[PDB]
């Protein structure tokens, strides 16, 4: 497997598509704000685990367009994106994100989508605070157009430090309404544990201790994966849904690939042991 | 028939060809004269 | 403290479900991937080495060459070229002088061999 690799400056090359990983993808964001427009395309290899996703939203006077293609050949991210595609105007749906505040201010906004398989989505992102100096830049809240991974329905993992979640349905505005806190849902009345980090120091006994869980998250599951600068061992523990449990929903979550989740019922049941 | 000149502010048009509204550019969709018309 | 390059206050943003593809998120009369784009101005000051913003023409009315071009990629001076950003050079045929003309300039296709042409804009005087 060779793949294009080519940062959004329009630099590209080709690269012996990695070790192990075997896709090439391309990843277009379109920055759209009244009449004016910018495209940034990325191209690259990836892991296997990725797909073909959009999510798109409105932010104030502007609308952002996430959207990543997937194949597998050698060389096949090569070549133009995709007369007229949106020969119309699809689902319509509330959008607004956290990065001019509409959504956390209520100034939520229609938003048409552009193609007939996208749902409306609402995506939470929160963390608790620092890893390497900062951590992930994801607006915190964002609501709109799209097709994630794994979507009809919904699912979330919450554990002490992080919350994320996933309302993704077909029906006309079914992504209305005021914005998730975690903080703000049900006790449901589990227990799990909770810990991020390697299984000795992170994740170890004496590091992890239980929390309540909330809302429809309420299987305790244990992830372990390889991190992102290849950084392998990564483990994570809390409280998810059964959604969660099935596929790696989590991948895209904790920056893991080649990832084994467990999860069960009981309370605590979600032990190093 | 196409052109913005008509009316050029009602808003998006389902059975209508080209489009006149705020986001004609977003979804791709707007008459070759919205720019001129409205929006000089 | 800050992240990406993004200038003139940009924020930066990523998305999880997107190969952690980073952008800027710029305020009001900066666009460009890193808000280096002054959409706002309509003359440059004085030599025109700090001018950003549009305008992509030269004299005679002929269009720049895009500085990420193969031709423009031939030159000294291309977006492709580390200092790039902080030279205003990028990824459009805006006009530039990162060597210091008396004025902004750019590279036009006159003949085969491209030329470099004093540009398509006035002085603030
Ligand atoms: C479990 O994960 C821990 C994650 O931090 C890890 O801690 C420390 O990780 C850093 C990684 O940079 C190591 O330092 C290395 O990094 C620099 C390059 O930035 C090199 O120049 C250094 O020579 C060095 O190789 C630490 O060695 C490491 N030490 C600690 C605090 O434990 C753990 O080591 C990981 N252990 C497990 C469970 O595998
Ligand atoms: C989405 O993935 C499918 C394979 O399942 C592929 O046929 C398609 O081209 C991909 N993306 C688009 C919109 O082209
Ligand atoms: C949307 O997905 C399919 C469309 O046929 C359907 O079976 C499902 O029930 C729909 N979801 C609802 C009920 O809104």
């Amino acid at each position: 497997l060779r793949c294009m690799q080519c940062k959004t400056n329009g630099d590209c090359r080709v690269e012996e598509c990695a070790l192990g990983q075997d896709l090439c993808r391309t990843t277009i964001v379109r920055l759209w704000e009244e009449g004016e427009e910018l495209e940034l395309v990325e191209k690259s290899c990836t892991h296997s685990e990725k797909t073909n996703r959009t999510l798109s939203y409105r932010t104030g006077l502007k609308i952002t367009s996430l959207t990543e293609v997937v194949c597998g050949l050698d060389l096949c991210n090569q070549g133009n994106s995709g007369v007229t595609y949106s020969r119309s105007r699809y689902l319509e749906c509330i959008s607004c994100g956290s990065s001019d505040m509409s959504c956390e201010r209520g100034r939520h906004q229609s938003l048409q989508c552009r193609s007939p398989e996208e749902q409306c989505l609402d995506v939470v992102t929160h963390w608790i605070q620092e890893g390497e100096e900062g951590r992930p830049k994801d607006d915190r809240h964002l609501r709109g157009c799209g097709y994630l991974p794994g979507c009809p329905g919904s699912n979330g993992f919450h554990n002490n430090d992080t919350f994320h979640f996933l309302k993704c349905c077909n029906t006309t505005k079914c992504n209305e309404g005021p914005i998730l806190e975690l903080e703000n849902l049900p006790q449901n009345g589990r227990q799990c544990y909770s810990c991020k980090g390697n299984s000795t120091h992170g994740c170890s006994s004496e590091e992890t201790f239980l929390i309540d869980c909330r809302g429809p998250m309420n299987q305790c599951l244990v992830a372990t994966g390889t991190h992102e600068p290849k950084n392998q061992s990564y483990m994570v523990r809390g409280c998810a849904t059964a959604s969660m449990c099935q596929h790696a929903h989590l991948g895209d979550a904790f920056s893991m690939n080649h990832i084994d989740v467990s999860c069960c019922t009981k309370s605590g049941c979600n032990h190093p042991d | 028939q196409e052109s913005c000149k008509g009316r050029c502010t009602e808003g998006f048009n389902v059975d209508k060809k080209c489009q006149c509204d705020e986001l004609c550019s977003y979804y791709q969709s707007c008459c070759t004269d919205y720019t001129a018309e409205c929006k000089p | 403290p800050s992240n990406c390059d993004c200038l003139n206050g940009g924020t930066c943003v990523s998305n999880k479900y997107f190969s952690n593809i980073h952008w800027c998120n710029c305020p009001k009369k900066f666009g460009g991937q890193h808000c280096e784009i002054d959409k706002s101005k309509t003359c440059y000051e004085g030599n025109g080495h700090f001018y950003r913003g549009k305008a992509s023409t030269d004299t005679m009315g002929r269009p720049c060459l895009p500085w990420n071009s193969a031709t423009v990629l031939q030159q000294t001076y291309h977006a492709h070229r580390s200092d790039a950003l902080q030279l205003g050079l990028g990824k459009h045929n805006y006009c530039r002088n990162p060597d210091n003309r008396r004025r902004p300039w750019c590279y036009v296709q006159v003949g085969l061999k491209p030329l470099v042409q004093e540009c398509m804009v006035h002085d603030c005087a």
